[PDB]
């Protein structure tokens, strides 16, 4: 497997971690008819023969969109994509009906995620929104290895280590390790976007007021990254973090733009145990005048405990704030944690969000010390930097489905 | 008449509804409030009543257009049944038209058509032409006549009413070669038919 | 008097005696309904607030004014709400002299300039912060306090001052249930008054089983619920209203039949057919032969039975043709006049 | 060629649409009783005036109906038009072979206007359909008069009237001779050997088959054959347009309940949970006024639709009187050539 760089979205002279629907193993068959179960296919053709690929369900219908690709090799790659309704090859309603002249020696491919039909084409990545296209499970292949037609079949969500050197994909290795990385790690595309088909595991919407439930609605949210630091392993002896990925320990993933950011999206690793999810430590901010100290405990006379729970819990916790103004130690009460702490977001202009709800507000923040004492490094999945942009979100059950 | 009354009975009845004001009487407002405070109240009544008048006019115009659509059919029926005796089936009356009489009515005309209806009918032994000597064939020119046989006597009548008479020479044409189901007769005894 | 099932139609349509035809009917019932509450997950924490008033009498005249009245919130002059749930009462102390001399004096609250009521804060109203008080604070509405002697003459004694701000954090509660870690309630199978994810209405809640992944709230295009879903499982629920309108036929100053949509007996009527898109309820015979009223595709006869409508017969002969056969030519005639 | 002869009768309930099931609006609508009797009367009168005029046309014959059989048409294959006799039920005649191919296109996309079952809207156990979601707001669709049966008895009475010559009692002339009487009206046929009927039989059957294949939605292969698609495409577009314009009126009437007017919220139960009874009536009145103003604008459109359909039935009666029974000679009438 040797694809381009634009079909994978990696930089030059680096080594990233790429997740998603990716090809694994090639086939060499001559059975001339096979009904697979799949979600996509790549192929390479140089042979003068009709080679047609088609996705469909297991039964005929008169209100279903079917995908049909036909190569007819002449001097270049004549490809005919036709996403059309059929009449037992009588197309009468075509979302797309085109004809591409493609460079010979470059593999093509289609993947399906939700109601979105992607299209990899070795130089661009075009995206269509076919209604009711999640049902297309089967795959009918008319390909002959004797005419030099080879093809791969995509199942699901592979984690791949990729090494590049001067525009050439050098190594390509599948993790038999890398448990759980398919839902929390990705690689940043061009201009700081987030790739398609990424299930937002702990990516909440931020708010100053009520919470949305369902429906399509424009927003203004921090969803344009400038770095991503996967598996950080923060310790008790790391220090501060100064809102830019130009330090000495930051190992960004994919593209890496130097700019100044607004938020820092944390992400919490928690197991179904409720005993190992009780971490002991504080959070130290850094304002212009005096440091602000945050902690939580389970009794209202909170002078004997310092914990922060992760994940699910069983009894309510109370959360405080210390400060110091000329040996006058000041304490206050802020609120209750929700029953499952999952994400912590800190902005530059003072604010502090837990699961997307504002608790307090400082004046101006320069650095954050997340001081947690632990005997391992396994506490966080990722630490992301971001800026505000204009998006369009399909909210479903207070989560995110798509993003535009 | 009912549809003409129910529009005015609905237009007048929208004066009882005060809008978001104190009362639906304009004199009752100026007996209570100052002049600088009353205009905001009076404006809310003025707006709703103008909005009612526009909705009245937009209905009256459609009624006029429907009546313009309906006068033309009356002009056509006056032109074609009173003065002309048309022959279109399913027009004036459901049968055979003779004449029509007009009288007036509340906002319109009242027609009185006059048709015919059959009561009895006769059984008739028809034919379809005469073939003389197996070669020369004669048939009727007009397609509204019937040549028949009252037991050795041939007569010609119409197809709509029963009016018999004798056949003459000016009704026959010559259409060579004699379909089978004609009347076999030689040329010598042709004068017993015609 | 409106007790019998025909007299209630006269009470509904505000008319003595009714013309023949089809009438609509839907008889609501006033009753006290239980209450359900389902909301997003959060813990439970409560606080209590009294509002007392203690008085004495007997200055120079009784009927003119009371002698001295004290007002206090929990013994203080101000109480702010720092928790997630609250509830307010009103307490008037008649045991001041032991023997209740307050049996004649009636002290109660009025309705001031606030955009809500005092006795309906214990319903599920949502705020952001409140901070009640009994002394003057700028930017605050008020509830006056009134005193009287057998409702002859009125006077104003004190007030209750209240601030707020809008939000979705603090919620009123009817009564402090203790022991529950997360407050919710659900009452099935007959008519309630629900408050489900900030949708408020009435209806009957039932349980079902469908495999629908996706949202947790299903609405129509007019803003009503049709079904919601519990979070920590996959079961859904169905919400239907419990008052369905009908069609009633009235003839000879009595009720003949009905066009219902509920499989049961109805107002005075016993028998029950089953037509292809409703249920028909009458009590007539089955031998009627002639019709007095009409509907879409039948005719309701004189005592309640149904008669289907037959088409008109008509005979015709076609165009006569050139043939060697026997024909039929009209001979005699008559006339008729049409309008 | 396509025409329209009827529409869909709507009967709206008043108090369910304005104030859904709340017994406090029933006190406040008493001051508008004369303002909502006239809404229901204006619909129940027009729904009867359509019924009388539609049932005035659809006659029936018996001796012409028995000659509607495929053994009485000679060499002309007319089997895809005649009605099917026995559906193994209590039906005299069902639909034809062409009507089902029409109904397979657009009726399943209707979903809110045809054959709605009201018996299952009151059981729960499912998320409600679009048609049952409107019955919770009073909007009811009555059945029509012309069902599957009468349109199969009126149509078969006209197709069977072709071969009925002017013989004695009930004899039928052959259909090869019934065109001889319709060609002599044009010019006198002076050929003793029917040579034209071979070519006419060879052409008419292909003309039927291309039209039957045209409605099968296999369109791009038959479009470049001849200009028969040019006549069928306009008729299909008109049949689709009728259904879309019938749906878009109700989809706009229901959608005006989300709009609160200048009040607190668009839910009537949400107001009485918050305010006192003396303060809530001013809020509820602002909703009542706007909803009555919506209902009047609905009625004033339904009446114009009925008037247009009354305008369109007369042309259908004229064409039935002049082309099916008469063989007119007006140029530019039925067909663009010689009828
Ligand atoms: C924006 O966000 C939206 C909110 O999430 C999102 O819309 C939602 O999309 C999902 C699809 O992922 C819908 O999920 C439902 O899934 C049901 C389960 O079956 C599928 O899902 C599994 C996991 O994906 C698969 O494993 C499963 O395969 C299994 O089952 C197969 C069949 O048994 C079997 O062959 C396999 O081997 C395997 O065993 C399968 O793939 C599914 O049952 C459900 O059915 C819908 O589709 C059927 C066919 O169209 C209908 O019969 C059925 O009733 C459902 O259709 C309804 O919804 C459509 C779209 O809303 C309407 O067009 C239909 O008319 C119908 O609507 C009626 O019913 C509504 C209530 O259901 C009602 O509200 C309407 O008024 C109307 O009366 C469906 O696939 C999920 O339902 C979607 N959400 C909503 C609200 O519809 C959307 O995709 C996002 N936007 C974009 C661009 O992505
Ligand atoms: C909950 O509610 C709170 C309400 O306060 C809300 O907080 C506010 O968020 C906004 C969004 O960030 C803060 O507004 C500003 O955002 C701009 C974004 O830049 C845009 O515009 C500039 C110019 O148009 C473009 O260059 C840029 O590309 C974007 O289009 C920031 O740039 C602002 O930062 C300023 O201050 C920094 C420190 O001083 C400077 O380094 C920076 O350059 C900016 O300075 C500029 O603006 C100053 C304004 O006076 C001006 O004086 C300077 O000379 C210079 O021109 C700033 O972040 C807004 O400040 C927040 N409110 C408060 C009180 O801080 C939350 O967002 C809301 N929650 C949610 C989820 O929405
Ligand atoms: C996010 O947090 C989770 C917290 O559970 C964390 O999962 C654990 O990671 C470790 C590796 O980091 C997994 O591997 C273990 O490593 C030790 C090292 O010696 C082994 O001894 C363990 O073996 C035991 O557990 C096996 C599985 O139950 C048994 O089969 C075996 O007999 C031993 O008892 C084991 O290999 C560890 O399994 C997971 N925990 C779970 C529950 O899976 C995760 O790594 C964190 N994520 C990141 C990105 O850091
Ligand atoms: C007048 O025209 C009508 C319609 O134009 C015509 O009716 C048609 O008759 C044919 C047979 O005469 C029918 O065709 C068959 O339909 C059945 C239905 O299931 C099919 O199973 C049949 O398929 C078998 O036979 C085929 C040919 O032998 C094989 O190729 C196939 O593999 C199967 O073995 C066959 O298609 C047709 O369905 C009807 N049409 C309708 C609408 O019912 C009628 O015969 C004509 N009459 C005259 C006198 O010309
Ligand atoms: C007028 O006279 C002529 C000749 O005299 C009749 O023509 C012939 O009529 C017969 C029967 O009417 C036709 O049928 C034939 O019958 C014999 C059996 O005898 C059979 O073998 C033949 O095959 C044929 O079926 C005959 O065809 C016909 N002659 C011709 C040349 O067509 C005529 O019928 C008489 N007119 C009337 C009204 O009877
Ligand atoms: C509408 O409600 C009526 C009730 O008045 C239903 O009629 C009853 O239906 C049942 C079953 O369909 C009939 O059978 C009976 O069942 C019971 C229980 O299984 C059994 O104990 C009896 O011996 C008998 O078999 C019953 O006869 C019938 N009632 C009458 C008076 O005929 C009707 O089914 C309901 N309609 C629908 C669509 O549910
Ligand atoms: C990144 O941001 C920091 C803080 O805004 C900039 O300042 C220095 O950062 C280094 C380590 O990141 C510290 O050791 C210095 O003490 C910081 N200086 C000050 C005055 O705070 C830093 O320059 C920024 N990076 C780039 C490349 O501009
Ligand atoms: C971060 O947390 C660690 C562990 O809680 C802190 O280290 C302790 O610091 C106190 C300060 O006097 C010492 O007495 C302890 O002996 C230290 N413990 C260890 C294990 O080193 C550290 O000070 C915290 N950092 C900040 C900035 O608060
Ligand atoms: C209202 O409050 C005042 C203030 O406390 C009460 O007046 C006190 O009454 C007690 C009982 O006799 C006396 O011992 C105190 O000396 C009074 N205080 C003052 C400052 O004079 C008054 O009793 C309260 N009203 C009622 C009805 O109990
Ligand atoms: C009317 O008089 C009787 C007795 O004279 C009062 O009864 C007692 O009055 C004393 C002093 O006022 C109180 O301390 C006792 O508590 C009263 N007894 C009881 C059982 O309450 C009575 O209160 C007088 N009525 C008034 C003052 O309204
Ligand atoms: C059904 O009704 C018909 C008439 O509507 C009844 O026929 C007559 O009924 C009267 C009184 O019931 C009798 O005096 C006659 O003798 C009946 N005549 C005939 C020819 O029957 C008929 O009896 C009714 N049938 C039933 C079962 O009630
Ligand atoms: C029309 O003519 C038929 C017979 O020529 C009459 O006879 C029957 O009447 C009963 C009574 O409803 C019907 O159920 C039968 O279906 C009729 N027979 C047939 C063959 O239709 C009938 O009464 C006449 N009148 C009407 C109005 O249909
Ligand atoms: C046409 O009508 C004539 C009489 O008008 C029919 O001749 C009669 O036929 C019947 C057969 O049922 C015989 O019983 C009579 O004796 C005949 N009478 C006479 C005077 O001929 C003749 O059958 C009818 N049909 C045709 C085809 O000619
Ligand atoms: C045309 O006439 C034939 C008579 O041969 C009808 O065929 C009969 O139809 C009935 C309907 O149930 C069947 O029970 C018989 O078995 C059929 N007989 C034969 C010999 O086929 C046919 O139905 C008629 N067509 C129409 C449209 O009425
Ligand atoms: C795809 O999945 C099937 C079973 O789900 C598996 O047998 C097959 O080996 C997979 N494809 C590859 C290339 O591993
Ligand atoms: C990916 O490959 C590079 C090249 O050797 C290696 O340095 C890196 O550790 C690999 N990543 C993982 C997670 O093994
Ligand atoms: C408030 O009331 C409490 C009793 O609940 C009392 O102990 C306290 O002194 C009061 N404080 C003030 C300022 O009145
Ligand atoms: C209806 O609700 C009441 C609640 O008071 C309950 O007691 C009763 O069992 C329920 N069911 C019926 C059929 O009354
Ligand atoms: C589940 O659905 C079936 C469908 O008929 C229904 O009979 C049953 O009552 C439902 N509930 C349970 C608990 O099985």
């Amino acid at each position: 497997a040797n694809l381009s760089m634009l079909q994978l979205g990696v930089p030059d002279n680096s080594s990233t971690i790429v997740t998603g629907l990716l090809p694994t193993h090639w086939f060499c068959a001559n059975q001339s008819t096979s009904v697979y179960s799949a979600n996509g296919f790549f192929y390479i053709d140089v042979g003068n023969h009709r080679s047609a690929f088609a996705l469909h369900t297991g039964y005929y219908d008169a209100n279903q969109y079917y995908i049909y690709v036909t190569n007819e090799i002449g001097l270049n790659a004549s490809v005919t994509l036709k996403i059309c309704k059929f009449s037992r090859s009588s197309s009468f309603d075509c979302i797309v009906n085109l004809l591409f002249t493609e460079q010979l020696g470059a593999p093509l491919g289609i993947t399906i995620s939700g109601e979105t039909v992607r299209l990899h084409l070795y130089n661009v990545t075009r995206t269509f929104y076919v209604p009711a296209a999640y049902k297309l499970t089967k795959l009918s292949v008319k390909c002959y290895f004797n005419y030099s037609c080879v093809f791969s079949v995509v199942n699901a969500t592979v984690t791949v280590n990729v090494t590049t050197h001067n525009g050439r994909v050098v190594n390509y290795t599948v993790c038999d390790d890398c448990n759980g990385y398919t839902d929390n790690i990705f690689s940043v595309q061009q201009d700081g976007r987030i790739p398609n088909g990424f299930p937002f595991n702990n990516w909440f919407l931020l708010t100053n007021g009520s919470t949305l439930v369902d429906g399509v609605s424009r927003l203004y949210q921090p969803l344009r990254l400038t770095c991503l630091w996967p598996v950080p392993g923060l310790k008790s002896s790391t220090g501060f973090v100064y809102f830019n990925a130009t330090g000495s320990d930051v190992n960004c993933n994919g593209y890496q733009h130097n700019s100044v950011v607004d938020v820092m999206r944390y992400n919490l690793n928690f197991s179904a145990n409720s005993l190992d999810n009780l971490k002991s430590g504080v959070i130290v901010f850094k304002t212009l005048q005096y440091d602000v100290l945050f902690y939580c405990s389970n009794s209202s006379s909170g002078v004997l405990d310092t914990t922060i729970p992760f994940g699910p819990s069983s009894q309510p916790y109370y959360c405080f704030i210390n400060s110091t103004i000329n040996t006058t130690h000041v304490s206050t009460f802020v609120g209750i944690l929700p029953p499952t702490v999952r994400e912590i977001v800190v902005a530059r202009t003072g604010q502090f969000y837990i699961n997307g709800f504002k608790y307090f507000d400082l004046g101006f923040i320069e650095a954050v010390n997340f001081n947690v004492t632990t005997a391992s490094a396994t506490d966080f999945w990722t630490v992301a930097f971001a800026t505000f942009v204009d998006v369009l979100v399909n909210v479903s059950a207070t989560n995110i489905q798509n993003l535009l | 008449v009912n549809q003409q009354g129910s529009a005015l009975n609905h237009l007048t009845s929208q004066l009882r509804h005060n809008f978001q004001a104190i009362s639906n009487s304009i004199q009752a407002i100026y007996d209570r409030l100052d002049s600088i405070q009353a205009d905001q109240q009076v404006d809310r009544l003025i707006t709703g009543r103008l909005a009612a008048l526009n909705a009245f006019v937009s209905q009256v115009l459609n009624k006029y257009t429907e009546v313009r659509g309906s006068r033309r059919l009356a002009q056509q029926k006056i032109n074609e049944c009173v003065k002309s005796q048309s022959n279109r089936y399913g027009f004036c009356g459901n049968g055979t038209h003779i004449f029509s009489i007009v009288n007036s009515a509340p906002d319109g005309l009242l027609f009185l058509h006059t048709v015919l209806l059959p009561t009895d009918y006769k059984n008739v032994k028809a034919w379809s032409g005469i073939c003389v000597d197996g070669i020369y064939g004669y048939v009727l020119r007009q397609p509204n006549l019937v040549l028949y046989s009252d037991n050795g006597v041939f007569r010609v009548t119409s197809r709509v009413m029963f009016q018999p008479r004798l056949p003459v020479l000016s009704d026959f044409v010559q259409i060579y070669n004699c379909n089978v189901t004609f009347v076999n007769i030689s040329r010598v005894e042709l004068h017993t038919v015609i | 008097y409106c007790d019998s099932p025909f007299e209630k139609l006269q009470c509904e349509h505000l008319q003595f005696g009714l013309q023949d035809g089809f009438y609509s009917a839907n008889f609501l019932d006033d009753n006290v309904l239980p209450e359900t509450y389902v909301a997003l997950p959060i813990y439970y924490q409560h606080t209590d607030i009294n509002f007392t008033a203690t008085a004495s009498f007997g200055g120079s005249c009784y009927v003119c004014k009371p002698h001295q009245v004290n007002i206090s919130l929990n013994g203080n002059t101000s109480v702010c709400v720092r928790t997630s749930h609250f509830s307010i009462r009103y307490i008037y102390n008649r045991v001041k002299s032991g023997s209740p001399g307050d049996s004649s004096w009636h002290i109660y609250l009025k309705s001031g300039t606030c955009p809500f009521s005092f006795s309906k804060l214990n319903n599920f109203q949502k705020f952001k912060t409140i901070c009640f008080s009994t002394v003057e604070v700028p930017g605050s509405c008020n509830f006056p306090l009134e005193a009287t002697w057998h409702y002859t003459s009125y006077t104003i004694v004190g007030a209750l001052y209240v601030t707020w701000s809008e939000g979705n954090s603090i919620t009123g509660v009817p009564y402090p249930v203790s022991g529950i870690r997360e407050f919710s309630n659900l009452v099935l199978n007959n008519c309630t008054k629900y408050n489900i994810y900030d949708y408020v209405g009435t209806g009957i809640i039932r349980s079902s089983n469908q495999s629908l992944a996706g949202g947790i709230t299903y609405v129509s295009n007019s803003g009503n619920l049709l079904g919601f879903k519990n979070v920590s499982t996959g079961n859904i629920f169905i919400v239907t209203p419990c008052n369905q309108p009908d069609q009633v036929a009235v003839y000879q100053q009595s009720i003949i039949g009905a066009m219902t949509a509920v499989n049961e007996s109805r107002y005075g009527l016993q028998n029950l057919l089953q037509l292809p898109n409703f249920y028909y309820v009458s009590n007539g015979g089955n031998n009627c032969t002639t019709a007095v009223m009409t509907y879409s595709n039948f005719g309701i006869c004189a005592d309640g039975s149904l008669i289907p409508v037959r088409p008109r017969n008509s005979s015709d002969n076609g165009i006569s043709a050139i043939i060697t056969a026997n024909l039929s030519i009209p001979s005699n005639w008559t006339t008729s006049v049409q309008v | 060629e396509y025409l329209q002869i009827t529409s869909t009768p709507i009967v709206v309930d008043c108090a369910t649409y304005v104030c859904n099931g709340n017994p406090r609006c029933k006190n406040l609508l008493k001051q508008y009783t004369s303002a909502c009797k006239t809404i229901e009367d204006a619909l129940r009168l027009s729904a009867h005036l359509e019924t009388n005029d539609v049932s005035s046309m659809l006659t029936f014959d018996s001796n012409a109906f028995s000659l509607a059989n495929v053994t009485s048409f000679g060499d002309y294959n007319l089997s895809s038009v005649l009605p099917q006799r026995n559906i193994r039920s209590s039906r005299i005649a069902g639909r034809s072979a062409l009507e089902d191919l029409l109904f397979s296109k657009v009726v399943t996309s209707g979903l809110g206007t045809v054959d709605v079952d009201y018996k299952s809207c009151t059981k729960g156990l499912s998320i409600a359909d679009l048609a049952c979601a409107q019955y919770y707001n009073g909007i009811m669709v009555l059945p029509g008069v012309a069902d599957a049966e009468r349109m199969a008895m009126y149509t078969g009475s006209l197709i069977g009237g072709m071969v009925l010559g002017g013989l004695t009692s009930a004899a039928a002339i052959p259909f090869s001779l019934a065109l001889q009487a319709r060609l002599n009206y044009v010019a006198l046929q002076t050929d003793v050997l029917q040579e034209n009927q071979k070519i006419l039989a060879a052409s008419f059957n292909k003309a039927i088959n291309n039209i039957v294949a045209s409605f099968s939605s296999v369109n791009d292969a038959i479009t470049q054959t001849a200009e028969a698609i040019h006549t069928v495409t306009i008729a299909l577009n008109k049949i689709q347009d009728v259904v879309n314009q019938q749906g878009s009126a109700l989809n706009h009437l229901t959608s005006q309940l989300r709009h609160n007017f200048q009040a607190i919220s668009n839910s009537i139960q949400a107001i009485y949970d918050r305010l006192d009874s003396i303060q809530a009536d001013q809020q509820v009145d602002r909703l009542i006024t706007g909803r009555l103003a919506a209902l009047n604008a609905f009625v004033s459109q339904v009446l114009n639709k009925y008037t247009e359909v009354r305008g369109s039935r007369r042309l259908a009666q004229q064409k039935i009187n002049e082309c099916v029974k008469s063989q007119s000679n007006r140029y530019g009438f039925c067909g663009n050539g010689t009828h």
